[PDB]
């Protein structure tokens, strides 16, 4: 893995493994977060945190 | 209604916190920022990836396979 | 230990050693032990290298640790730096081990029938002994003690460096050296005059001479702490508890360990070539670690790799330990770790 | 024996030997017993040895323990090592089994004679034997008469070999040796000083003049013993109970077994390469162990191996047997192991 | 905590509840100088770990080695890196400070006394009391502040001009070189005015040593009066006070010069991000201070990164520290 820009190249496999170690600790970091915080009562009924039909919908439009 | 062990193991995070919400914005504010960064970033890459941005010595194409 | 506030802690068996933190007849005993574990490591791997060795391939190609160090200090190698005979090494070896049983002994001893608490000893010359953790004045006289020790050990080395001699890699044998000691010399090195960095000293004579300075400078030391008490500002800045005490050891350690792992790096006249192998260089990743000048494949790896790379890691890790002890003993919870998440 | 604090302590039959801890003439018994076991064996299997022995085949080749150790000692051994005569190695068995035979029947004597202890017996002079666990006095006395005895049999050692003679590997031949006295040679013996490595005697006469200075000091401490109550100092230190001193001799054994076990592969003298092999190398893996130095190809292992590794494990289970009884008879109980995995601390007296 | 926006106490924001906390506020500056700390050494080990002889440094994408090469470490002349071990002495001499700082930082943290108010009353800590509202107080700290940049300065300058030197990029080595000290002609850089016409960009068209190392001389002389100024006097003057301001705390220009945390730190941060431009200014044209046979020739990049640092601690945080400390001056 190479940090440098050209790792951004999306024909250099060199990316590939950068990608997977930084975006890696980037969701380790977002899992840690998530399982602590709390969500914001303005976000949580917007979204319907309650209901797993938001959850069905978020992840299909990720899909 | 059984009491397995494994159960008892995960009970608390299935549904120790259920339904609890910090009032106000919170956090929300903050994750505004990511957003916006993750906006950037992806809008970046496109650009790479479309040639529209040319990176110095960054050739987006077959050439770039050269070194293995 | 800590035990902030609260008493009759219950400590787990993965924890079990702070039980008896609070008895000192145990604690004498554990630290009898662990010596005893220590020179009985020195004895049986010096028997264990002897018994996987061939006079044939180069010593530090070989995975070793005992023979080369006793080869430096002469005792089979006579020159061109090649193990001759091996029998004294068997010879320390098997001092070791039965220095080794005689500690331990000591150590049974004062689990089963010594007194749990020394001041509770009806020997009364057992009463002497006996320590609290919160008096600096007896701890004063017991670190005098172990200086004077230290200091003996380090005027013997240099006594038989410079009677019976020890390996001179410059001269290619070994030599009896005589000290070449001169205070201006030893200010140059502590200064890393651009002539003198400490860590590359190119004459034993000097290696030695320090050896004579430092070893006078340990039982001055020992002496005065015999002597004089330490002094009211003491109580200001330190700590007065165990774990106190253990958090400035750990950091003395550490502070030797980075010194002798850099040392063994980068010097090649207290580590001759021939015994341990070629200079190595350091190189910082996500981790440092010392790598070796000539190539490690077709010859593992030298005995200077594995001894500064060991060591490195042990001074690391005593250092967070230090840190540990240190916040431990200034009353810090790391229940607050686990407990801040819980509110957030 | 040991009781922690409750008395009468019922034993299984597999600990079941611990009964007659408090029986002075069934410990007399046992004891006669053990050591009627022990001169059986040496005859037996001298017989048993002489049964299978091979003139053409070399004599450690052949597994042998016996047929080695009565050639090095005299006993029908001609030039470069050859058993000419084996008709003495059945005359020696046969003693030993004699003498096995008078043993075993004063242990059945002793078992069944009369009371369990020797105090209630009406003999009045069996009286004078019944001993104490805490008396330092008796067992002094008595360990001097046991010392006497060593003594005695280190002096006859001596004698044998200067008038029978004995093998001589350096020399080659059975031959009688002077008995050395050098008190400064014992002492740089002692000291292992460059030139006078214990374990690497190189001449009889040395090894002579030590076996004279020995029987003289067991004799001298025998008496001394005797005549003379312990110190207080030594009441002050060591626990007056069986099993610390069943302790103590166990570590003296284990010990003197490590010894023997090094001796045994080393030195080429008293253990001479004709009889015994050749010499072993001591290794260190995870245990140790005496290489052969010999291709054990088609030759088995040289009975110098089997003594030295055999002894080796001897001493180093002795040593681990002493550990068990003095930490039970200074009064740590096992038990509280089973207590590793609480809360509760591990540890009493 | 001294403030009541809408979210004071919230876990992302918990740094604003050592506004107060002297003890605590010191420690975690600590903390922060050993981190930035820590960096610096640590690269330039691992830099001089893949270092190889016969490349040139701007080929080895070293961002840390030119501005020590730029020192005369290790090289000679022709500007060629010679010997790799000075640099691995300040990247060691580095870690020492590191390991200082975050030793004073866990101090102040833990062990230390949380607020300095609760010193045992002239305690050899009673006299570092500070108050957020008092103006002698903080008067010394930002003297004594200046006297170690001015002596850092003044250090630097003298070890160009008489021990060992810089690399002079004209003369194409190491020298000690001999100063000029004509202060107008240093001073007319600030509004560009070099001696070849007026430039663009201001103090970065100095085109000789002498120039710059004079430059030092003047800021170090000048910093050190003004930390003689601050300590000796702690006083307020009508320079400060009464000075015009424009705020919604009273709608339009007001002479009070006011006076609050948040504002202290958005003159603080507006400082830096203009430092920022400053030096992305000199980085982009100057190339007296950066040889290229070290820092390369095309230097864009990092020109550019410095303008984006500077435009967000200027505005960014500038206008948002200032809004606030603003606001709460409706106290
Ligand atoms: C790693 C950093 C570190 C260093 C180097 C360090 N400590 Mg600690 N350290 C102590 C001493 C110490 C000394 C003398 C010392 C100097 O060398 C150090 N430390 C050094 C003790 C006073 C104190 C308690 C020490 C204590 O009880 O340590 C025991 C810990 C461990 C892991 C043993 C597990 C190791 C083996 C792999 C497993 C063995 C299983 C077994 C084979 C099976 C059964 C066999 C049987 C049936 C026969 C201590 C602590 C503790 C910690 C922690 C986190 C540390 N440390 C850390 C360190 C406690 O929780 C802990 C603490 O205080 O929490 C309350
Ligand atoms: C040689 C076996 C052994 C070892 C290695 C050993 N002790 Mg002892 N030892 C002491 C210190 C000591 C230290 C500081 C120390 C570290 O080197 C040791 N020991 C080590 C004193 C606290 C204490 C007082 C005797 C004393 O130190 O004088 C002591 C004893 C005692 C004994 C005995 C038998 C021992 N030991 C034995 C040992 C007391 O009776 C005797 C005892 O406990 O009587 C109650
Ligand atoms: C293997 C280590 C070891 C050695 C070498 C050893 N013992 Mg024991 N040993 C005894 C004698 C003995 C003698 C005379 C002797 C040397 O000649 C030894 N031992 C030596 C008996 C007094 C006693 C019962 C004999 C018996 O169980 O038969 C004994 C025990 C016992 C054990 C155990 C575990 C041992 N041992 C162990 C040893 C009882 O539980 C067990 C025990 O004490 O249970 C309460
Ligand atoms: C010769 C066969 C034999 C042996 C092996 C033997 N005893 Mg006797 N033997 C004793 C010790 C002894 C020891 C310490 C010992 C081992 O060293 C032996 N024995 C061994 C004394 C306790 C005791 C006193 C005689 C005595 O002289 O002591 C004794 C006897 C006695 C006899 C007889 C006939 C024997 N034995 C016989 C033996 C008593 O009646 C006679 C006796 O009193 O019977 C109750
Ligand atoms: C997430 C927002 C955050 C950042 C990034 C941040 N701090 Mg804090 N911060 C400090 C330093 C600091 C430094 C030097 C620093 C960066 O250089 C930061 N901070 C940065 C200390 C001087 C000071 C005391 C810190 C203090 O008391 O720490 C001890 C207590 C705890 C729990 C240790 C923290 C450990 C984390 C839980 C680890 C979890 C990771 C996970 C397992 C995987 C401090 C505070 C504190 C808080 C809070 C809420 C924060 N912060 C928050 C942050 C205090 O109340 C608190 C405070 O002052 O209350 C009055
Ligand atoms: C507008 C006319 C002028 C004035 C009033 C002026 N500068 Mg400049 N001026 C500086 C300080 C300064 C101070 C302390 C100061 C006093 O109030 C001034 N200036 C004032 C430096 C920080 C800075 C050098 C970089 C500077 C420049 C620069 C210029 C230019 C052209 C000027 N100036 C010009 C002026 C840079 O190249 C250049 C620039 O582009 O930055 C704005
Ligand atoms: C000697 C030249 C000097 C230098 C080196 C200097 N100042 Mg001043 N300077 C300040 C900060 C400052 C910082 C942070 C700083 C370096 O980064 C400097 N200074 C530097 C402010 C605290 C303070 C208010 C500036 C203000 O806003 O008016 C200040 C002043 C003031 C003066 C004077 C005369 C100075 N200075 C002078 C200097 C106020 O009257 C005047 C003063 O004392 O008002 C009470
Ligand atoms: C204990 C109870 C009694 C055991 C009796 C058999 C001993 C076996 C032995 O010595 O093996 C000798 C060998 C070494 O081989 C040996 O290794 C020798 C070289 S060295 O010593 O290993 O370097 C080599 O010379 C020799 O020929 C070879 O056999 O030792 C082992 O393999 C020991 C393995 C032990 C593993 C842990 C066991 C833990 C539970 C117990
Ligand atoms: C200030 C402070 C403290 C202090 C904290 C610290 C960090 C204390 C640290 C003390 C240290 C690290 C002392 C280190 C001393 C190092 C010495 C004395 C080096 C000695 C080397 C000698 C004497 C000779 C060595 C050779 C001898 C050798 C044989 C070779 O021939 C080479 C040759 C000639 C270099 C406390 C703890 C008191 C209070 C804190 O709160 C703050
Ligand atoms: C110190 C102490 C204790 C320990 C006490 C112990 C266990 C002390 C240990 C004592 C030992 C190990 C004594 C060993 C003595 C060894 C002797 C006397 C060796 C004699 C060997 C001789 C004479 C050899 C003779 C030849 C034999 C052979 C032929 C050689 O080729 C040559 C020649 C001729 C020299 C405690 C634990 C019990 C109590 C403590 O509080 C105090
Ligand atoms: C107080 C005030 C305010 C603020 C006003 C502002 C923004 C004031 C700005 C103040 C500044 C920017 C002061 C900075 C001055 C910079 C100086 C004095 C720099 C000197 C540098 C020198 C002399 C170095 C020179 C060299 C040295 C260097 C080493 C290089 O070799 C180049 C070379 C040789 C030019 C408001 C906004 C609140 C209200 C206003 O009305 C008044």
């Amino acid at each position: 893995p190479d940090w440098r820009p050209f790792a951004f190249d999306p024909y250099n496999p060199t990316g590939l493994v950068t990608h997977h170690i930084s975006a890696g600790i980037a969701l380790i970091i977002g899992g840690i977060f998530h399982t602590v915080s709390r969500p914001s009562e303005r976000l949580y009924n917007a979204l319907s945190m309650g209901n797993v039909e938001t959850v069905l919908s978020s992840s299909v439009a990720f899909v | 209604p059984k009491q397995t062990w494994w159960g008892d193991v995960l009970k608390g995070n299935n549904n120790s916190e259920a339904g609890k919400f910090v009032p106000g914005w919170g956090t929300t504010p903050v994750m505004a920022g990511f957003v916006v960064m993750i906006t950037l970033l992806l809008l970046i890459m496109l650009q790479v990836y479309n040639h529209t941005i040319v990176l110095d010595g960054v050739d987006a194409g077959w050439t770039s396979l050269g070194g293995f | 230990m800590q035990t902030y506030g609260q008493t009759d802690v219950e400590y787990g068996w993965w924890s079990g050693n702070s039980r008896f933190s609070d008895y000192s007849g145990q604690f004498l005993a554990a630290h009898n032990g662990q010596i005893a574990s220590m020179c009985f490591w020195a004895g049986s791997f010096t028997l264990f290298e002897v018994s996987r060795f061939n006079p044939d391939l180069p010593v530090y190609q070989q995975n070793l640790v005992c023979i080369p160090q006793l080869a430096r200090a002469g005792w089979g190698v006579a020159a061109g730096g090649a193990v001759v005979d091996t029998y004294p090494y068997f010879a320390i070896a098997m001092i070791h081990l039965v220095a080794a049983a005689i500690l331990g002994a000591g150590a049974l001893y004062g689990v089963t029938k010594g007194p749990k608490v020394l001041a509770d000893s009806e020997f009364s010359g057992a009463q002497r002994f006996h320590f609290e953790w919160d008096d600096f004045e007896t701890q004063g006289r017991i670190l005098g003690h172990h200086l004077l020790f230290l200091g003996a050990a380090c005027l013997l080395f240099a006594t038989w460096a410079c009677t019976h001699g020890v390996y001179d890699p410059v001269a290619g044998e070994v030599r009896a050296i005589s000290p070449s000691l001169n205070l201006v010399r030893f200010f140059k090195y502590g200064w890393a005059t651009p002539g003198f960095n400490p860590y590359f000293v190119n004459n034993l004579e000097d290696v030695i001479g320090g050896h004579f300075f430092v070893s006078s400078l340990y039982i001055a030391g020992g002496i005065w702490h015999i002597l004089v008490k330490p002094w009211p500002y003491t109580d200001k800045i330190f700590v007065k508890s165990g774990e106190a005490l253990l958090a400035y050891a750990l950091a003395g350690l550490a502070f030797a360990g980075f010194n002798a792992a850099y040392f063994c790096s980068v010097n090649d006249v207290v580590f001759p070539v021939e015994l341990f192998g070629p200079v190595l260089e350091a190189k910082l990743n996500v981790t440092p670690y010392f790598a070796e000048t000539l190539d490690a494949s077709d010859g593992g790896h030298t005995t200077r790799f594995w001894i500064s790379n060991f060591h490195y890691y042990w001074a690391f890790y005593c250092l967070q330990g230090h840190l540990f002890h240190a916040l431990r003993s200034y009353g810090f919870d790391f229940r607050r770790i686990p407990r801040a998440l819980a509110s957030l | 024996m040991q009781t922690y604090g409750n008395q009468n302590v019922e034993y299984g039959w597999w600990s079941g030997n611990s009964r007659f801890t408090d029986f002075s003439a069934q410990f007399l018994a046992a004891h006669i017993g053990q050591i009627a076991s022990m001169t059986f064996f040496a005859g037996s299997i001298t017989l048993f040895e002489l049964s299978r022995y091979n003139p053409d085949i070399p004599l450690y080749a052949q597994g042998f323990v016996c047929l080695p150790q009565l050639s090095r000692v005299g006993f029908g051994v001609g030039a470069g090592g050859a058993v000419v005569d084996t008709y003495p190695f059945f005359a020696v068995g046969m003693i030993h089994l004699f003498a096995a035979a008078v043993f075993g029947s004063g242990a059945i004597f002793h078992i069944l004679t009369g009371p369990k202890v020797l105090a209630d017996s009406d003999s009045a002079a069996s009286q004078r034997f019944h001993f104490e666990w805490d008396d330092f006095e008796t067992q002094g006395r008595i360990l001097g008469h046991h010392l006497l005895f060593l003594g005695s049999g280190a002096l006859l050692f001596v004698v044998w070999a200067a008038t029978h003679g004995i093998y001589d590997p350096n020399v080659g031949e059975v031959r009688a040796v002077s008995p050395g006295f050098d008190i400064v040679r014992i002492f740089k013996y002692g000291w292992a000083t460059p030139g006078f490595n214990p374990f690497f005697v190189d001449n009889l006469e040395d090894v002579m003049g030590g076996h004279l200075f020995i029987a003289l000091i067991d004799i001298a401490g025998g008496i001394y013993h005797i005549l003379v109550k312990p110190w207080p100092y030594t009441e002050r230190i060591f626990t007056k109970s069986g099993e610390a001193l069943l302790g103590y001799a166990l570590g003296g054994l284990g010990l003197m077994g490590l010894v023997a076990a090094y001796f045994c592969s080393v030195n080429d003298v008293v253990f001479p390469v004709e009889f015994f092999g050749p010499v072993l190398q001591p290794n260190l893996g995870f245990l140790p162990n005496f290489a052969d130095t010999l291709d054990v190809s088609a030759s088995g292992h040289t009975s110098r191996f089997w003594i030295a590794n055999f002894h080796y494990f001897w001493g180093f289970y002795c040593i681990q047997g002493h550990l068990f009884h003095a930490l039970r008879a200074s009064g740590f109980d096992f038990r509280v192991l089973t207590k590793f995995f609480t809360t509760e601390t591990v540890e009493l007296g | 905590t001294s403030v009541l926006s809408n979210f004071e106490n919230e876990w992302w924001a918990g740094n604003v509840r050592m506004t107060d906390l002297s003890g605590m506020l010191l420690g975690a500056h600590l903390c922060h100088a050993a981190l930035m700390s820590v960096v610096p050494g640590a690269f330039i080990v691992q830099e001089v770990a893949r270092y190889q002889p016969g490349v040139s440094l701007p080929d080895q994408g070293m961002i840390f080695m030119p501005h020590l090469a730029a020192l005369g470490v290790g090289v000679g002349a022709g500007g060629e890196i010679v010997d790799t071990y000075p640099f691995f002495v300040i990247g060691v001499l580095h870690f020492f400070i590191a390991a200082v700082c975050c030793a004073a930082g866990l101090f102040h943290t833990f062990r230390g006394e949380t607020d300095l108010n609760d010193a045992p009353d002239d305690s050899y800590a009673a006299a570092f009391r500070y108050e957020w509202d008092d103006f002698e107080s903080l008067s010394t700290i930002v003297g004594h502040h200046l006297v170690f940049i001015s002596v850092a300065c003044l250090i630097f300058a003298v070890n160009a001009t008489y021990g060992t030197g810089m690399y002079d990029i004209n003369t194409d080595t190491v020298h000690q070189i001999s100063p000029n000290l004509n202060p107008i002609t240093l001073i007319g850089y600030l509004f560009g005015f070099t001696p070849d016409g007026w430039s663009g960009a201001g103090m970065a068209a100095v085109n000789n040593m002498e120039d710059v190392i004079g430059g030092h001389f003047l800021i170090g002389v000048i910093d050190l009066l003004g930390a003689a100024f601050h300590i000796l006097y702690r006083k307020p003057t009508p320079l400060f006070t009464k000075h015009p301001v424009f705020s919604p705390a009273n709608g339009g220009w007001s002479n009070v010069g006011m006076l609050n945390s948040e504002l202290i730190l958005s003159w603080s941060v507006a400082s830096v991000g203009f430092m920022g431009i400053s030096s992305s200014l000199f980085i982009r044209y100057c190339d007296v201070a950066y040889p290229p046979v070290f820092h390369g020739v095309d230097r864009t990049g990092a020109a550019t990164l410095q303008l984006i640092l500077g435009l967000v601690w200027m505005l960014g945080g500038g206008l948002w520290h200032g809004l606030r400390g603003e606001r709460l001056y409706a106290a």
